[PDB]
């Protein structure tokens, strides 16, 4: 699964992937700036054609949070 | 094969009695500069012997240089080389000669007198340079405790090099080159908001083809990593799951042989 | 430094004098202190003029510059450039070589020996390789 976010504060920016990797109970990852940020959740599982891949519809979280500074 | 630093492209002359050599530096893929040096010598001295038993005057990297009082209507020779932290066989390089003599001939360029300043007081010893009607400091020394900053300040005021004894620390922003460092803690920090911690060699990464140590932790997957050894052979952890290319040994022979009795066989 | 000087030490007056030496090392030991030796200022304790020559301080504008005479010359030890703050220490060997000194334009300290800390906070610990014959470890 690939996990994107996007700063909330601005009335719109673009979402932005920062984790890649297989689906886990927990994720821990860094390296993200200061402003709050809105989190989009997918996942993508590989067909037996390794060219087609599906993909799964954005899982948003309804909260928003600040990076914990 | 070591690039040795280039020498100051050129050379110019301001006189006042006091005289002022400043030299133009540029670099570029080449060895980066740490010290600078020019040496001079009397133009017969110098026919007499080449630049040997000459009065050099050293500055810690700094493009212009002071000779006070220099001698009226003599003849004189000058260098600048530029200092790097080669080996000694490439670690200077010297620019090319340039002579020079006070001359009555030669225009009488005061501002740089004025352009600059420094001042011994009771509480501090300062030093300013003149930029339009103000001055900025540049170095200071107080005397109710021994804190020395040195460099022009920054627009919000961060010294670039600052001590203090009361706290008994030295704070350094930028690199500290030396030969070796005794300490009993090294205990790397994430100085910056988003800097990653770690020790290596120069010019190596994490899962990389070159042939360094990488340790330290990394703050984009938040884990710590590891990777001893070359592209092929080498013994890289991630914080998942750790690989070991090369072979591995474990324990040695007899390593639970009796010491009293060995061991035999026959038929 | 081997050497000490006492401005307008008191005269007619006795005094005493110990030398400590200091090293790295355990509590117990760290300092290690010289032979008690008294002195007094007197008609009958020689005048000796020689120590003046040799050392000099030059205050300017410019610079600040400590200048030692070596064969008649005043050798540079040290400078402190009014001027940006350059400051490089130490007698200068061979080829022009201040073995510490402080760039605050490059934001780089030079050390041409060994720097002792009981704790350091480093971001990057890097292990260059300066002189390129020696493996760094």
């Amino acid at each position: 699964c690939t996990i994107e976010l996007k700063d909330n504060s601005n009335a719109n920016n673009p979402w932005v992937k920062y984790y890649v990797g297989a689906l886990m109970p927990t994720i821990m990852f860094g390296g993200v700036p200061i402003g709050s940020y809105k989190v989009r959740i997918s996942g993508q599982i590989s067909l037996p054609d390794g060219v087609t891949i599906d993909s799964s519809g954005y899982y948003e979280y309804p909260n928003v949070f600040e990076v914990r500074y | 094969n070591f690039v040795p630093p280039a020498a100051p492209i050129n050379i110019v002359f301001k006189a006042a009695y006091d005289l002022r050599v400043q030299w133009d530096w540029n670099r570029g893929a080449g060895a980066n500069v740490r010290e600078f040096v020019l040496s001079y010598i009397d133009s017969a001295e110098f026919v007499r012997t080449g630049w040997t038993k000459a009065q050099k005057i050293n500055v810690g990297a700094a493009q212009s240089a002071t000779i006070i009082s220099f001698p009226w209507k003599v003849e004189h020779k000058f260098k600048v080389s530029s200092i790097a932290w080669g080996p000694d066989a490439q670690d200077v390089t010297d620019s090319a000669v340039q002579t020079f003599i006070l001359n009555e001939s030669t225009p009488l360029d005061n501002s740089f007198v004025n352009e600059t300043g420094i001042e011994v007081n009771y509480a501090y010893i300062k030093g300013k340079i003149k930029d339009g009607s103000t001055w900025k400091q540049t170095f200071l020394i107080d005397a109710a405790t021994g804190a020395i900053n040195i460099g022009l300040l920054d627009a919000e005021g961060k010294a670039p090099i600052s001590f203090d004894p009361v706290k008994k620390i030295v704070n350094v922003d930028g690199s500290v080159i030396t030969k070796t460092i005794n300490a009993a803690n090294f205990v790397m920090t994430n100085l910056t908001g988003q800097d990653n911690p770690a020790i290596y060699t120069q010019g190596k990464t994490w899962g990389d083809t070159k042939s360094g140590i990488w340790m330290g932790m990394d703050n984009v997957t938040a884990k710590p990593k590891l990777d001893i050894g070359n592209a092929t052979q080498y013994i890289r952890y991630d914080g998942n799951i750790l690989r070991i290319s090369s072979e591995v040994v474990i324990g040695t022979p007899n390593g639970d042989i009796d010491i009293q009795t060995g061991i035999q066989g026959k038929q």
